């Protein structure tokens, strides 16, 4: 799930990147309001990607830490 | 686009006649066979029947104009979305080699005026990078753009 | 492509039953035959399934190209 | 899927390895002491997260039932994970971390199964996420689960 959210955020980054490009480079008259809208969406997605990746990274650390504790408990199993 | 224009509908009405060889208002499996062979292919009877069946909404065994039109509307809608994604791919894939590199993705951003760290551009690549080669090929790109 | 997922799913069952056959045949003291027979049976079914779905997938690929040929022919009538 | 009476009694003994002051609960400070004694130095936030993951009733500390329930779930997951590792080690006959088509063909032959070499190759390809033509551990895990 966390992985999904990460890839989904990065996908929005990519989709909005394209939409900004198209509306900026591939039109005769630039629709500035449309460009501002996608730019806002771009920034929201990038903030989200950054946020989710950070959580993922802290999660990997925590997993090894928790497994250390789990292994300690398992030392008592016969 | 979601819906066909009046003009496209009229044009597809003309297109129908290309398949309806006998002008009876329906396309049959035999007619699809004639059409395919005229285009240099030789589908089996079962393949021709499959092509009829996937369009024959009312199940009466032949394709009428509204059935053909409905299918064509769906195809035009799909083609438009797939074509936009290809258009995006070609732009990101600056050198046309089939792989979007981290460098190429940077250039896109930078030309848009965006402010991403080189590390951040790298992370985006790795997230879309299914086969782990460090680059984004067309199929990986399509998955990302449609997710 | 739900089909492709079903394909991968069927191959996954083949692999799982292969392991369960190995385990129950090579990695036990006394072989439990009813259980070996069970996994052999599910192995066979999964194989039958993987073959069926792969066949469907291959035919769908051919059909996709044939149908797209018809679609492209219809599209010749679109102006511009 | 459940702990035996013996395992429960052993985890009750394990609880005392964490409950440094013997008050019947494990606190964030106690996990700090445990982790440091094992050679690691988690931040306060990390220790808090490790308590929170287990603290079902949300009172800030871990009691024996909460600890035990978590351990039950970990033992369940460990067992399934260890089964899949065992399968992998067997299929990856040369231990190089990749199940080759040849390795899988041999497994089938040795089980007296009758798959065509093409069918075995097709299975390798259905499991082969990174396209290198062989199945690594992570690719195998995704298949078996
Ligand atoms: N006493 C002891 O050796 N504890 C331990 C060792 C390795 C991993 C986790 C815990
Ligand atoms: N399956 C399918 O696409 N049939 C078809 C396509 C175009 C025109 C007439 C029939
Ligand atoms: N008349 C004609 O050229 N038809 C055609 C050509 C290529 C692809 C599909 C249809
Ligand atoms: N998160 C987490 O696993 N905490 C924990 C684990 C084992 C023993 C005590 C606490
Ligand atoms: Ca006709
Ligand atoms: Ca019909
Ligand atoms: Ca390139
Ligand atoms: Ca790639
Ligand atoms: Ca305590
Ligand atoms: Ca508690
Ligand atoms: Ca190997
Ligand atoms: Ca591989």
């Amino acid at each position: 799930q966390l992985t999904k959210r990460v890839k989904n955020a990065a996908a929005n980054v990519l989709r909005e990147t394209w939409l900004i490009y198209k509306n900026t480079k591939l039109v005769k008259k630039i629709d500035h309001a449309k460009v501002r809208k996608h730019q806002r969406k771009f920034l929201q997605a990038i903030h989200q990607a950054r946020k989710l990746r950070s959580v993922k990274m802290e999660q990997r650390k925590l997993n090894d830490q928790a497994n250390t504790l789990v292994d300690l408990a398992k030392t008592q199993l016969e | 686009a979601d819906q066909l224009t009046e003009e496209q509908i009229a044009e597809f009405k003309e297109a129908f006649s290309l398949f309806d060889k006998d002008g009876d208002g329906t396309i049959t499996t035999k007619e699809l066979g004639t059409v395919m062979r005229s285009l240099g292919q030789n589908p089996t009877e079962a393949e021709l029947q499959d092509m009829i069946n996937e369009v024959d909404a009312d199940g009466n065994g032949t394709i009428d104009f509204p059935e053909f039109l409905t299918m064509m509307a769906r195809k035009m809608k799909d083609t438009d979305s797939e074509e936009e994604i290809r258009e995006a791919f070609r732009v990101f894939d600056k050198d046309g080699n089939g792989y979007i590199s981290a460098a190429e993705l940077r250039h896109v951003m930078t030309n848009l005026g965006e402010k991403l760290t080189d590390e951040e551009v790298d992370e985006m690549i790795r997230e879309a990078d299914i086969d782990g080669d460090g680059q984004v090929n067309y199929e990986e790109f399509v998955q990302m753009m449609t997710a």
